[PDB]
């Protein structure tokens, strides 16, 4: 928990209306312990602290280049929307022999979400997502 | 970041929320999004936690869409933006920028308080992690490949006892081929360092360090694992294994026999388990 606390965590809110001015770690690896495709989502775990991205229901979600969509899988529980678009850097060549797939992220098929999604389960919000 | 602007500025309705993770070493592009988003949107945010700490300063920047007029005006605000980043100028602040680096320079500091802590701080900071409620969505613990290999401290020395045990045995029916030997030895290695951290309990952190400093050594050996005496002691059939290969012959098979380099990302994997282990992800 202190890795997101104050003296770590900040909330820096920019200027808006300024001028036109002219001007190795292996142990913190000891924290990301859960996730065996993806370990980049504690990152955004710092984005539920903004209020106003949780106040941004009842729309679409575009979600790019994620290629595990862990982040997509964790802001899709806690912050519900209708239809959910996906990129990720892709090439076809990737594919293995005789088989014909797209990108599929690893950890969001095994998200609550996806779950939810396949078992037509309606969400928080109460509706049914795509 | 052309590209990226416009997209969000088609894709995004007003009052919504824009998301981009970026670093900061790499001012150029920083300033680019500021010049292409800033007269688009209404609020800036900057915001980063302990785990983006590289020594780069990396951040997420979240903007809010206001109202964007049309065509003209998405051709007017991208063609001014890019006129400005030629002209070596940005809309970014001076106050602003300074307490940008204050903060960064205050995270890399807690950053290197909270890493180079003692190790039973160390535990401390590990048992009291946010992993458990809000990664939990369908998260699960990096385990390693010999905790699916198993259905149940010191039975699990007995369990790495009779695992050597066979591999030796595996050893002399071998010769009743040298490289191969080895790899049959190194996966040995590899499986006695996962049963290791399947035993690492919240309670003994002195292997907890040494398995630590194992990881961060980038090789491992057998020696370190177990000692040559203190497992034949903890042995079944010692004399048979000193009459067919002797003491010369297997400490020359457990430390330079099986001298298991490792990748950067297994060393990264390893590390997580050493982390789970210390939550409590083994032991129940």
């Amino acid at each position: 928990d202190q890795l997101t606390m104050k003296p770590a965590a900040f909330l820096h809110e920019l200027d808006l209306s300024a001028p036109a001015r002219y001007d190795d770690q292996l142990v913190r690896y000891l924290f990301r312990g859960v996730g065996t495709a993806s370990s980049s989502w504690y990152k955004a775990s710092h984005l539920l602290s903004v209020p106003e991205i949780r106040c941004a229901r009842h729309g679409n979600s575009l979600y790019l280049a994620e290629g595990s969509g862990a982040i997509m899988s964790l802001l899709e529980l806690h912050i519900p929307h209708e239809t959910i678009y996906y990129n990720t850097l892709f090439s076809n060549e990737m594919n293995p022999p005789q088989r014909h797939f797209g990108p599929t992220p690893t950890q969001f098929l095994n998200s609550v979400v996806y779950r939810n999604l396949q078992a037509e389960v309606p969400c928080k919000d109460g509706f049914v997502q795509e | 970041a052309t590209n990226l602007s416009l997209i969000a500025m088609h894709s995004v309705r007003e009052g919504g929320v824009v998301i981009v993770k970026i670093l900061y070493s790499m001012g150029y592009y920083f300033h680019l999004l500021v010049n292409l988003f800033t007269p688009c949107s209404v609020k800036g945010y900057v915001l980063s936690n302990g785990y983006a700490c590289r020594g780069d300063m990396e951040c997420y920047v979240v903007f809010v869409m206001g109202y964007l007029g049309g065509p003209t005006f998405v051709n007017e605000v991208v063609r001014m933006a890019k006129t400005l980043i030629q002209r070596h100028g940005t809309l970014l602040a001076k106050s602003d920028e300074t307490a940008l680096m204050a903060l960064f320079t205050s995270q890399k500091q807690r950053v290197d308080n909270i890493l180079s802590s003692p190790l039973p701080r160390l535990a401390k900071l590990l048992r009291r992690n946010i992993d458990t409620a809000l990664i939990e969505a369908g998260g699960q613990p990096v385990r390693p490949f010999c905790a699916e290999s198993l259905v149940n401290i010191t039975q699990t020395t007995q369990v790495i006892a009779s695992h050597i045990d066979t591999v030796i045995r595996s050893v002399i029916y071998m010769e009743a081929i040298d490289g191969k030997k080895r790899t049959s030895l190194k996966q040995c290695t590899r499986q006695i360092l996962e049963v290791t951290i399947l035993g690492l309990g919240p309670e003994d952190l002195n292997r907890v360090g040494d398995i630590i400093s194992l990881i961060l050594r980038g090789t491992i050996s057998l020696e370190d694992l177990i000692p040559l005496r203190t497992y034949l002691k903890m042995s079944t059939c010692p004399k048979y294994l000193k009459s067919v290969l002797g003491l010369t012959k297997l400490r020359e098979m457990f430390s330079d026999g099986s001298m298991l380099y490792l990748t950067r990302a297994q060393q990264k994997f390893y590390m997580k388990t050493v982390g789970n282990a210390v939550k409590g992800y083994y032991n129940s």
